[PDB]
């Protein structure tokens, strides 16, 4: 195993480049679907360099990615969002204000959700570390979500990564109840995350039923898993 | 390319 400094860091190099997006309904969907289909082509190559993801067999690479890519693309914009109340930071060149919200029926329950969330982070002053790990936890299915050696494995990775979450928190030197509280709130808000990502799936469905946005390639593929 | 794709690539 990795000492968690050494976990950590790897997380950090793992780290996917950026991409820049290039209103109406339609107008705002199309940027935000194809947003998310560049990021998640980012996001696999992204979980390969997690330690022991590949080592996993394919299928549970495979249903780790369908379960929580949504989640993963959450964080990372609650993480981009942080420091700027009241703003949704979806790309550089696509940043929204919450009553952008308006152009896109169903889409605004979705951003303040999304916008509270991340106002809880800059409340806890959410450590560059800490979202290193709560990412790559989401991924491990910290969630436990139902997907013998390959299951072992994942345990395994996501015990590292948990306990790297304990290191960093233990770093900050406050009392061990106090470090105890933060662990919990973070896991808590991952939980609420997992449900802002079903919402936001069951929206994104609703949108490509509807005709109001064509969904192709691999955000599709995504989608039709969910 | 697909996921499968991606993740063997
Ligand atoms: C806004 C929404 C949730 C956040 C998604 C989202 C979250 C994070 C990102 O980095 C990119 C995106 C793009 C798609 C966004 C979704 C479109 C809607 O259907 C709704 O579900």
């Amino acid at each position: 195993t990795l000492s968690p400094e050494q976990l950590v860091l790897t997380l950090l190099e793992a780290e996917p480049p950026n991409v820049l997006v290039s209103f109406t309904e339609a107008s705002m969907m199309m940027s935000l679907t194809k947003l998310a289909d560049k990021e998640l082509v980012h996001m696999i190559g992204w979980a390969k360099k997690i330690p022991g993801f590949v080592e996993l067999s394919l299928l549970d690479q495979v249903r780790l990615l369908e379960s929580c890519w949504m989640e993963v693309l959450m964080v990372g914009l609650m993480w981009r969002s942080i420091d700027h109340p009241g703003k949704l930071i979806f790309a550089p060149d696509l940043v929204l204000d919450r009553d952008e919200g308006k152009c896109v029926e169903g889409i605004l329950e979705i951003f303040d959700m999304l916008l509270a969330t991340t106002s809880r982070f800059r409340e806890l002053k959410l450590q560059h570390k800490e979202y290193l790990c709560v990412k790559a936890m989401i991924l491990l299915n910290s969630s436990m979500y139902p997907l013998a050696e390959s299951s072992r494995k994942l345990t395994h990775l996501l015990n590292a990564v948990t306990d790297a979450l304990v290191w960093v928190i233990a770093k900050s030197g406050i009392s061990s109840q106090q470090q105890s509280v933060r662990l919990a709130n973070l896991l808590m808000l991952l939980s609420h995350v997992r449900h802002i990502s079903n919402k936001g799936m069951e929206h994104l469905l609703s949108m490509k039923c509807k005709n109001v946005v064509p969904v192709y390639d691999l955000l599709l593929e995504m989608l039709n898993a969910h | 390319q697909s996921l499968i794709n991606l993740l063997a690539d």
